[PDB]
RNA sequence: CGCGACCUCAGAUCAGACGUGGCGACCCGCUGAAUUUAAGCAUAUUAGUCAGCGGAGGAGAAGAAACUAACCAGGAUUCCCUCAGUAACGGCGAGUGAACAGGGAAGAGCCCAGCGCCGAAUCCCCGCCCCGCGGCGGGGCGCGGGACAUGUGGCGUACGGA
RNA sequence: AGCGGCCCCCGGCGCGCCGGGCCCGGGUCUUCCCGGAGUCGGGUUGCUUGGGAAUGCAGCCCAAAGCGGGUGGUAAACUCC
């Protein structure tokens, strides 16, 4: 006899919203790593 | 942060919570064998709070440990003397299960040394312990100023001689009018200065 | 603790120049003897005493004490 | 089996206390040990006191020690406020703290204060390199006196007042200690069972009046 | 038994190994060089 | 007149003065913040209550006062924790009766 | 229907480190008696002692108050003198039995987590160049692998404070 | 015997020269923390202690709070420190 504050981890999504909501926050995503370097050498060049 | 929200939750162990959860890992544990290693905590809080930081060279076991008090080791009873010492059953051993649990570890792996270590289990028979260990001369405990004070060669088996929280919990340590053996450092060493005789040169 | 101590052995707490310049010069000189200075708390009347009109102080009294030296004419000082 | 007219004695010796007999016949080198040893800590910190830091003024608890003065241990961190310093310096110009004490009172605090304000008047303060910023002392008094010092540091005397004559007025001749004592001692013993008693007699004063 | 410890301890046979060890502290177990030559 | 310094009674003490200063607020352990209660509050309506304090919420309900004391001491240990329990119970049942009745 | 993961889990003469046993006068933790005394003996005492099993260092342990006290108050731990053959325990019988305060030796204090800010600002291993090499380190370049958000590093811990 | 001499190595204590780090203090206002759970604590049992209506330790049962908790050498309640 599962409770309740356990059983609400099984009402989930479907496909339709999901892929939405993953192609959506593919746009925003962290920085890489060798990405951030080029930054940092950019960024410090700009003192001249 | 979360780490408090987790941490009023594990000090209520009867909601109906928790009363699920734990009979189903001391089922899964009890399946398991006596000793196994554990990939990462399950208190992970707690785990931080006694100083485990989450880098290579720190280690979690998991022990099982038998339940109740300790018959007298002899013969069909019958310890051959006074009437006083005819006892064999009603008899407590005077060290806890918890430092009992980090003595077998340690003797298990014998390179890695003991920190400290926490409880996650109970059942009819059986009580289950976690336990924090660390290898040395791994380069990144070796090199990191705050830490490397265990690298030396003093603080071997800290479990056999009681030097952790749950060893030094059984000694009697403290300061107060409610200790006054362990004056010294120790029960021993009270004992001897005051049966022990000073003779002077001249008197 | 209360280190006692008597009337005959209260002259010896000062020196010899405070005995001899009182009862002399008569201003009622009256001088001032501490115990608590010499380890002393409270006083006994076991003794007697030469007149003079001497002041004391002290923790504790005793009846007696208290009466012979009101009859010399001196007088009986309290301090915490 | 005892006999006629002496002493009931209770020796402890029904143990086994010879193996651990301790014999002082190191007492000597024990003292030659640390003369070696407190001479050369000293010319290791070598104009510095060899006695060590400044330790403050303290009474002693008790009623048998009620009057008595003492050296301490640390001055508190109060007074050293109200001297204008830091918690953190302190230690290295030679002064003493423990953070555990209180101050009920203010007689002690103005004591150690003063006795503070003295210590850096007679203090001298070397420059760390010869350049001479902020709260470095001239060259004249650094070499004349650059010396150590014998034993502790301004030491904690007891000092005694000087009550002189004075003519017994009436006032003191009618005071009646012994009696002043006697009734002192029984207010105390009685101050709670006669509120007690009149609280009751002042809650049925009201059934009198009711 | 007293007796029967001392008959077989660290101090009864050869020590063919710590005969050494006790030489080489006495100079600070240095290794590596040689006395200057000639 | 003629009060001197007595060494016994109601009064007594070589006599100073007090000092007066900020307290040591180390003294000011085990009180409760407002962000600290946020979270036990939510804690509680997500895990609940215990049985025993359950079964003594029947009692209470049927005022019979003085067996819920008794049982709670019984099932806890001493008189003051059960007395704080059975108020905060009881302020429980409060905002119920509040919250439901209307 | 092959890949990402961990619930997780085994294997290898895989690359690189480690532990085991010995001495045991001094030290730490468990276990633990009977002769004997009581003019007998069963509680007590002998004794938390011999024997027994473990684990170490050049010392070890303890240790910076969930203290002592009732004072006009002191102020980590350790050793000495004294308190004291006392308070107390006890077939209240034989017998046991401390602490504080006072005076001295020596004297030194400090880190985390959790709240909270900082573009994980952090760590390990291989590759190449240069100094240094017999208590394997330092400096630089690799869109070279890996651990880490199920929480690494900086500021900061109740001395009340930040 | 000698504040006697000659030679060899190992020490440390300090002044020079590049490398890299660190740009790192203190007096008056608004927020933070009030902080470490099968743990304190309470029953019953056994060993120990000078510790005596239970000093300390351990088992089994019950099991917390946040102007709270512990101590205040005779058990319990009510209150001030
Ligand atoms: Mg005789
Ligand atoms: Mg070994
Ligand atoms: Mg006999
Ligand atoms: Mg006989
Ligand atoms: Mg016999
Ligand atoms: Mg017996
Ligand atoms: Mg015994
Ligand atoms: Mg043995
Ligand atoms: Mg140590
Ligand atoms: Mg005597
Ligand atoms: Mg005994
Ligand atoms: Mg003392
Ligand atoms: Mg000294
Ligand atoms: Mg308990
Ligand atoms: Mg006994």
């Amino acid at each position: 006899k599962v409770p309740p504050a356990i059983n609400q981890f099984t009402q989930v999504l479907d496909r339709q919203t999901a892929t939405q909501l993953l192609k959506l926050a593919h746009k925003y995503r962290p920085e890489t790593k060798q990405e951030k370097k080029q930054r940092l050498l950019a960024r410090a060049e700009k003192k001249a | 942060g979360a780490y408090k929200y987790i941490q009023e939750l594990w000090r209520k162990k009867q909601s109906d919570v928790m009363r699920f959860l734990l009979r189903v890992r001391c089922w899964q544990y009890r399946q398991l064998s006596a000793l196994h290693r554990a990939p990462r905590p399950t208190r992970p809080d707690k785990a931080r709070r006694l100083g485990y930081k989450a880098k290579q060279g720190y280690v979690i076991y998991r022990i099982r440990v038998r339940r109740g008090g300790r018959k007298r080791p002899v013969p069909k009873g019958a310890t051959y003397g006074k009437p006083v010492h005819h006892g064999v059953n009603q008899l407590k051993f005077a060290r806890s299960l918890q430092s009992v649990a980090e003595e077998r570890a340690g003797r298990h792996c014998g390179a890695l040394r003991v920190l400290n270590s926490y409880w996650v289990g109970e059942d009819s028979t059986y009580k289950f312990f976690e336990v924090i260990l660390i290898d040395p001369f791994h380069k990144a405990i070796r090199r990191n100023p705050d830490t490397q004070w265990i690298t030396k060669p003093v603080h071997k088996h800290r479990e056999m001689r009681g030097l952790t929280s749950a060893g030094r919990k059984s000694r009697g340590l403290g300061k107060g009018h409610k200790f006054h053996h362990t004056i010294g450092g120790s029960r021993r060493a009270a004992w001897r200065r005051r049966n022990t005789l000073q003779l002077h040169r001249y008197r | 603790f209360c280190p006692t101590v008597n009337l005959d052995k209260l002259w010896t707490l000062v020196s010899e120049q405070t005995r001899v310049n009182a009862a002399k010069n008569k201003t009622g000189a009256a001088p001032i003897i501490d115990v608590v200075r010499s380890g002393y708390y409270k006083v006994l009347g076991k003794g007697k005493l030469p007149k003079q009109p001497v002041i004391v102080k002290a923790k504790f009294f005793s009846r007696r004490a208290e009466e012979k030296i009101k009859g010399v004419g001196g007088a009986c000082v309290l301090v915490a | 089996a005892p006999s006629r007219n002496g002493m009931i004695l209770k020796p402890h010796f029904h143990k086994d206390w010879q193996r651990r007999v301790a014999t002082w016949f190191n007492q000597p080198a024990r003292k030659i040990r640390r003369r070696k040893a407190r001479q050369a800590r000293a010319r290791r910190i070598a104009p510095r006191p060899a006695s060590g830091p400044l330790r403050p003024i303290v009474r002693c608890p008790t009623v048998r020690y009620h009057t008595k003065v003492r050296a301490g241990r640390g001055f508190s961190l109060e007074e050293l406020r109200v001297a204008g310093i830091h918690k953190k310096v302190a230690r290295t110009i030679g002064i003493s703290v423990d953070p555990r004490r209180r101050n009920k009172s203010t007689e002690s605090l103005q004591a150690n204060v003063q006795r503070l304000k003295e210590y850096r008047s007679k203090l001298v303060l070397f420059p760390r390199k010869p350049s001479a910023p902020k709260k470095g002392d001239s060259s004249a008094e650094e070499l004349k006196l650059a010396t150590q010092l014998t034993g502790p540091v301004m030491p904690i005397r007891n000092v005694f007042k000087k009550e002189k004559a004075r003519v017994i007025t009436e006032e003191e001749k009618n005071f009646k200690a012994f009696a002043s004592l006697r009734m002192a001692r029984a207010n105390a013993r009685l101050f709670g069972i006669r509120a007690k008693r009149a609280k009751e007699a002042a809650e049925q004063d009201v059934e009198k009046k009711k | 038994s007293a007796k029967a410890k001392r008959r077989n301890t660290t101090g009864t046979g050869r020590m063919r190994h710590l005969k050494i060890v006790y030489r080489r502290f006495r100079h600070g177990f240095r290794e590596g060089t040689t006395p200057k030559p000639k | 007149a003629l009060r001197y310094p007595m060494a016994v009674g109601l009064n007594k003490g070589h006599k100073v003065t007090k000092n007066v200063s900020k307290p040591r607020h180390s003294r000011r352990r085990g009180r409760l913040t407002k962000h600290t209660k946020f979270v036990r509050d939510m804690i509680r309506e997500v895990c609940g209550f215990a049985p025993y304090e359950r079964r003594a919420m029947e009692l209470l309900k049927v005022s019979k006062d003085k067996r819920a004391l008794k049982f709670i001491k019984k099932r806890v240990g001493t008189h003051i924790r059960a007395k704080r329990k059975r108020e905060e119970l009881s302020s429980v049942l409060a905002a119920m009766r509040k919250a439901a009745a209307k």
